[PDB]
């Protein structure tokens, strides 16, 4: 498991050279945006249920056969399992956003998950659609300018969305 | 590697739960200290060569026999001087790595786990490098808490 | 599934012996109560729509904010009303399943094992459905021991 | 009890070593946040009675049946009103305890571990107290990160 | 194990009342001096060996029969054991200073230690003298005004010294 | 595990005959040179670190990419592992020299070692070069006529060098 | 096989360390005694046939019935005499093996582990070979510590 | 304690048998080497003070800062000189103990097991004592195998 | 377990002084008589059965009720057990003679043996008589001047006999 500092240190050690001014500047920018990153992580974790609810609402709205008799979640068990899956994926996205690196999300979650879903018979495309809707809802909620000090969070939003396409592409 | 952020994430993951307010407080402490850590790293990296040469000369003045006695384990000729400068460069490079990472991880992993067998085999006395690191600590030109952080890790280096 | 007959048969089979007089007495009790159980199931199934609409209206009158406040988790528009009617229909359907089976098996298996995570995620308060089931219990039109049986399982439903 | 400082000390003691720089960073985060935590605690303690009365009145206006229906579990008379004010006082008291301690420890230990059996036995619906805590959150008069901290623990309270 | 906040919260919960303005003011003062407390803890831990060396030097200077043939530490084993004991006591003092409460030092260290020392035959009075010399050396080193920002650390010095007499009185 | 006496006794027992005067003379010569053999073993073991240092110096001098960034030992771990390997091989050579037979070195060390090195990706040719440099350094140090009584140690030097080519040929 | 040198090497190897001064002292003792051991081996090997014939004749004179009674287990004819000479030759051969090796290893491994079943099956009394070895011990012509060593191993042979 | 004789006796006793020829050979090696061991011990004990003073002066000439810098861990005054002479006396005393006993036992038990914590705590660099022991090794005035034995144990002392 | 060298080293270390010339001279005399000591140990171990036989013969000659019906060894079991005991005591005496110190004989054998014999009902006085007869036989056999180089072994004989009275006094 690596974060940004650990990745930079490993890549500089394997080559045996001091850190260039570029890497120092990048890590100093990471440090400067650390407070925005903590804001994003706190807001995403403490509003996790609302994000999951919005994503599920959209997914069941555009693919209603999912919640109709004979569908792939027409019961308390499968509904709760889908919601657990969605909360898990959001939790690992919050991990990657706090770490500033996708290594934990790729290695511990996105490895072998695609095989699991097609072995279980769960349609992966609808999972990817739900993940994209999670991305939309999460970015909408993070950028909410109320109750906070005005500022630019565009880089973090881009990074979090990049994590989301990495998650969606690992099951599509 | 052993960083506070990775340790917090592993603690949160081992119990299968979202991140708690304690871990966010710890990451906040890490982010607030990383400013001084990065300032110290930048300073030590920019003035690297001056520090290397000053430390080498301090070693020569403090242990004069190292410049006089013949033998491969000494710095009586140019080859020894260059090897010693390379060694002090390795030391400074790994201390800056550790300052960047924010923990003793790089020092524990890349230097200390193998330094003892290396020094016994090639008859290199640790007090030479102790004196070099003491010079670097006394002549890094940092002030305040950034200097305090640098000195923390330098003292970690001293306990070879 | 967990029915008295299947439980008796499993008890008899685990010891590799014929059925004892105790198990036949238990099956006799099951058969004698199944008359009232089936009467209650038939009644609740025939008057399903009236009960659904009355329970929805009781919920609206008891918690008026659910008809006034905007927001997706409320029944301010037609979509919310239809979802709520569907939910109460699920509740009544599974209670009738349990009445038919003669035990808490269907309620334990198809509803209660997943209701809590569903309600937390979509911000649905259990007291809405508690009030709906209370209305259904007070307005099912059954009399005697069949009503008693229905109320037994309705109270099982209340302890969400 | 579960505080960040006690957790750091226990982590340091279990490995029989001096305190590391990571634990001092964490204690630094705790000390820097304790200013906002104590400001929020002081504010919530000073305006305690106003908040209690406003929350009680919000509960009465939101669930009007609680003022109309007879029965011991309701607030139709003075005894019910006084019990409800005492209950909301318990809630606010323990949330201020948790704000003072800097963690969920007091909430986990003094309230949540026994609230469920209490509420089932005396037929107290959790949504009453949910609405009271929502009012308190919307009307505590705090601004900035101190308010953010208060809201963090209030949301911890909401997930009853 | 309690710190100051936990002790105050427990004592207020056992009585069932909100925190009085006195306790709030005291804990706010603790918060305000937290940075001085971190300075004391860092300086005491990173200079632990020098403190132990000074204390041992003084103790062997005023009680030289300790390091003379027939004495109670005239060997590598007993010398190293005494130094280990001294480093342990200093470590637990640093714990109590960081916690702002003596509960860890009393409960986990000072309970049954006096019985241990007289059962082992180690003279407890000289241990108390060494502890007092540790107190003197530690307070001298903490108050050093060089390399730091000018300020008042008298309350912390009094508290740390109070921990030291608690330690010395538990073995005297 | 066999020494010279045990090998001769086994080979004579498998044929069922008394020892010929040739074998008796050979073993008596071994006995006569036993003191020289003890001198060689003592000097080789008590100067092991200097031998390893000289060998490593030569090897890194003629193959400098070994100690340059990207090389196969550019770190404390791989350096210490190479030195451990070298000390191990020298230790087993001292075993074989004291025993007067290569059976221990062949059976317990040189069996499967070549497979280990190519499975690990360590270049065996440079290992053989380092072994040859160990041979040169060890023979130089053993024949040092200072501090000892003058005498002929040519047979032992030849035997030890034979052990060294057996070691070098087992990994080349 | 069990020699002092192999035992020292195995002791040193089992703990993964270089050879200690104790093991070199033991090997020194082995080397100093090997001179007498080899002298005794050479002497016993050169005069082998004389010793064999003298021991056979001593056995015949001491137990005369072995030359008189008929029966396959006796030495009444030439076949018995030749078998007995072969047997005493085996004994002397293995004792010289043990003298060469410097330990009881060869005697423990090649002779004693199977001698008992052999002697019981073919009705060979051990006292015959005891007397033969006593004669060999009294008539080997060795002097001093070499003789002492030979007698040590001969007494090892006596305790059949 | 760990002597060759005690080790042989313990090996013989653990198997409940009389002493074998191997153990007597080992004790013979011990007895033959004890002559040189005792000669070296007597010589090192007689010339103790000359060696102590020469080693102290060698340390002062090799590391001149030890005579110049102020500070308690140095030999700038008479107290430091006397402490250093006492230390070198301890070293020589324990090496002579080990020479007398014939093994590394006394060095393992009375010095090495505690030297590291002592030197770290009082900031004593091991290279001082390394240089002192090197001087003693180069200036003990012994010749032959007795000198070889002394140097063996001195090199054991060097690997601090 | 101590030998002479270890005892002297311990007693000198507990006092913290170099070895006096007296102790050096004593240990040098021990070294000089080491060869006589090895002769005594070898002759006593390789003739152990004859010593035991002579001792038992004398003991049964002067106390014949031991081997008469109703006696304390009138059977194969008790006879073999007595002979085992006698061989054990002789073995530990050979240990003490090789070590040049009685510590092993006192600590591992003579501790609790007297209690064992009176708890078993074996008459300890006759055991002491048999031990004294072992002493006489062993000293007679050790001093045999045949087959050896002429020399003085009086000190060793006195020491071995001292071990014997220590053994006999531990059961009498
Ligand atoms: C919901 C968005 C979709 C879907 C979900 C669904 N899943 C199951 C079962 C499983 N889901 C997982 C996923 C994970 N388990 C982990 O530990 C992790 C990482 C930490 C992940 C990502 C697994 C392993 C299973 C199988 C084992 C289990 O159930 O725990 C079901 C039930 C299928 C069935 O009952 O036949 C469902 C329904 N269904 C949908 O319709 C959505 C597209
Ligand atoms: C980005 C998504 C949005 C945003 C971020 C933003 N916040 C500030 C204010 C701050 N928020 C924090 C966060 C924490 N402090 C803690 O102790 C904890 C854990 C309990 C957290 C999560 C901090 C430290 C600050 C700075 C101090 C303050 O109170 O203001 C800013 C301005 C200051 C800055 O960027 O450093 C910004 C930009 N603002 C937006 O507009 C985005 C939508
Ligand atoms: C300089 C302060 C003193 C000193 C230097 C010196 N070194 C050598 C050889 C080596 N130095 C190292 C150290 C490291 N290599 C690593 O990868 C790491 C981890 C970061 C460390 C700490 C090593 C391994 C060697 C041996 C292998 C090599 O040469 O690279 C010499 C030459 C000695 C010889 O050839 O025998 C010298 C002179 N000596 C002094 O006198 C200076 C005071
Ligand atoms: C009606 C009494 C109140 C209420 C209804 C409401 N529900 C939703 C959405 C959901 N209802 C359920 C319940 C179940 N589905 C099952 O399979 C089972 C087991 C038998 C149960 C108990 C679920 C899972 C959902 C979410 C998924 C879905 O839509 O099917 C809404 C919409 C809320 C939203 O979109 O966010 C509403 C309004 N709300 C009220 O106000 C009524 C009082
Ligand atoms: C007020 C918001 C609503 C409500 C209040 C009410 N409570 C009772 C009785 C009890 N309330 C509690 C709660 C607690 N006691 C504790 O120690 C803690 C931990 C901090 C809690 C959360 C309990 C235990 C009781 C029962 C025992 C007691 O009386 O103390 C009543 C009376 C009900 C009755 O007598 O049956 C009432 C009315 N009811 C409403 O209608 C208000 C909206
Ligand atoms: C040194 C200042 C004094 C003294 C010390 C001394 N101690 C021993 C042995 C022990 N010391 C302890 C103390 C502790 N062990 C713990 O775990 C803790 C708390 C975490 C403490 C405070 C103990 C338990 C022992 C006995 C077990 C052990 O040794 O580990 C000795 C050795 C005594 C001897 O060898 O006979 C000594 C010398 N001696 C002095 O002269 C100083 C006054
Ligand atoms: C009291 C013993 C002495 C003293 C204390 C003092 N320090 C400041 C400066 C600061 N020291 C810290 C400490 C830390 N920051 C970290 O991140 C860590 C862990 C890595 C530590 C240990 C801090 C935060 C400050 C304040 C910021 C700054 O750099 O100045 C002061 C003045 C400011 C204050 O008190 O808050 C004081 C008084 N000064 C003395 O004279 C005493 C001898
Ligand atoms: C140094 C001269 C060369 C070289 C060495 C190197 N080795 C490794 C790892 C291993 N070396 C061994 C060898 C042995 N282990 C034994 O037990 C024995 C006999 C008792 C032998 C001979 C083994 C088994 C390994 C693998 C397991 C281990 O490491 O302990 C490395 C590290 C490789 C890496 O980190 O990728 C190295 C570098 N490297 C050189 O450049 C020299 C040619
Ligand atoms: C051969 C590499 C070199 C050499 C050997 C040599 N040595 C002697 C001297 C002796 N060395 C020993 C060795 C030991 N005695 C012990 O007790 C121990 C273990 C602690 C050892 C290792 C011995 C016994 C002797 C003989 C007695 C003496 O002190 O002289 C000689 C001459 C005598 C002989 O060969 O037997 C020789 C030749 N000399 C060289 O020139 C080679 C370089
Ligand atoms: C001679 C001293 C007395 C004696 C000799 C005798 N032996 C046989 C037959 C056998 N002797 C042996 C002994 C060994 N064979 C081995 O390999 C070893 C290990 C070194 C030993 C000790 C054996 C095995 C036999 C039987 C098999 C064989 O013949 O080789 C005889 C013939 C007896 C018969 O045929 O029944 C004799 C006469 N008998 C005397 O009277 C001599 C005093
Ligand atoms: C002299 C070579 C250098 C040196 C000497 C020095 N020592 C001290 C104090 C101590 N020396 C020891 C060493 C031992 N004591 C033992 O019992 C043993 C086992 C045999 C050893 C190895 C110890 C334990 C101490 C501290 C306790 C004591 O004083 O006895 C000093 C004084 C340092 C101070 O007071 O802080 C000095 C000067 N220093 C030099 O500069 C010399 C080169
Ligand atoms: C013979 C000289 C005398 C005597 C002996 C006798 N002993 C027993 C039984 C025992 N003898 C021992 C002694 C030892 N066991 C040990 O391990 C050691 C040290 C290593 C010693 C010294 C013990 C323990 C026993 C009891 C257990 C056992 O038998 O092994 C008997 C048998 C008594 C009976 O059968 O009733 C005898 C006869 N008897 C004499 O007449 C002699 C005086
Ligand atoms: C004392 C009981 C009697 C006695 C002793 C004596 N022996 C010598 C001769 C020697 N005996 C040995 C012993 C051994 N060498 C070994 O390798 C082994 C184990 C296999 C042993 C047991 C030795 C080394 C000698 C010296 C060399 C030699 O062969 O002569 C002497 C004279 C020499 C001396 O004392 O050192 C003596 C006195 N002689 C008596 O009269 C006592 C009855």
């Amino acid at each position: 498991m690596l974060d940004a500092f650990a990745k930079v240190v490993s890549q500089a050690d394997t080559k045996g050279e001091f850190l260039s001014s570029a890497q120092l500047d990048a890590l100093s920018n990471v440090v400067k945006d650390g407070s925005k990153r903590l804001d994003a992580v706190n807001r995403m974790t403490s509003n996790a249920s609302t994000i999951v609810a919005n994503a599920a609402r959209s997914l069941f709205e555009e693919q209603p056969q999912l919640i109709q008799p004979g569908g792939n979640a027409y019961t308390n068990r499968r509904m709760a399992a889908c919601l657990r899956d969605m909360e898990i994926i959001l939790r690992y996205v919050t991990y990657a956003t706090l770490a500033g690196d996708s290594s934990v999300l790729d290695d511990r979650c996105l490895n072998g998950l695609r095989e699991t879903y097609q072995a279980l018979g769960v349609p992966g495309g609808s999972v990817a659609a739900g993940v994209a809707k999670m991305k939309d809802a999460a970015i909408a909620i993070v950028n909410d300018p109320n109750g906070i000090t005005k500022g630019d969070c565009s880089a973090l939003v881009s990074e979090i969305a990049s994590y989301f396409d990495r998650a969606a592409a690992a099951v599509a | 590697m052993k960083t506070p952020i990775t340790e917090a994430i592993a603690a949160a993951d081992t119990q299968g739960r979202f991140l708690s307010n304690t871990e966010l407080q710890a990451v906040n402490g890490r982010f607030e200290r990383a400013a001084a850590s990065m300032e110290a790293a930048r300073a030590l990296t920019n003035n690297a060569q001056q520090l290397i040469d000053g430390a080498a000369n301090a070693v020569y003045q403090k242990f004069p026999y190292t410049t006089q006695m013949q033998g491969a384990n000494f710095a009586s000729d140019s080859r020894g001087k260059s090897k010693c400068a390379r060694d002090i460069g390795y030391y400074l490079r790994i201390i800056t790595y550790s300052l960047v990472a924010g923990g003793t991880g790089p020092l524990d992993e890349y230097l200390i786990a193998g330094l003892d067998e290396i020094n016994r085999t090639f008859d290199l006395s640790p007090s030479w490098y102790v004196e070099a690191l003491k010079y670097i600590k006394a002549n890094h030109g940092l002030s305040g808490q950034a200097a305090n952080e640098a000195n923390t890790y330098i003292d970690y280096a001293i306990n070879a």
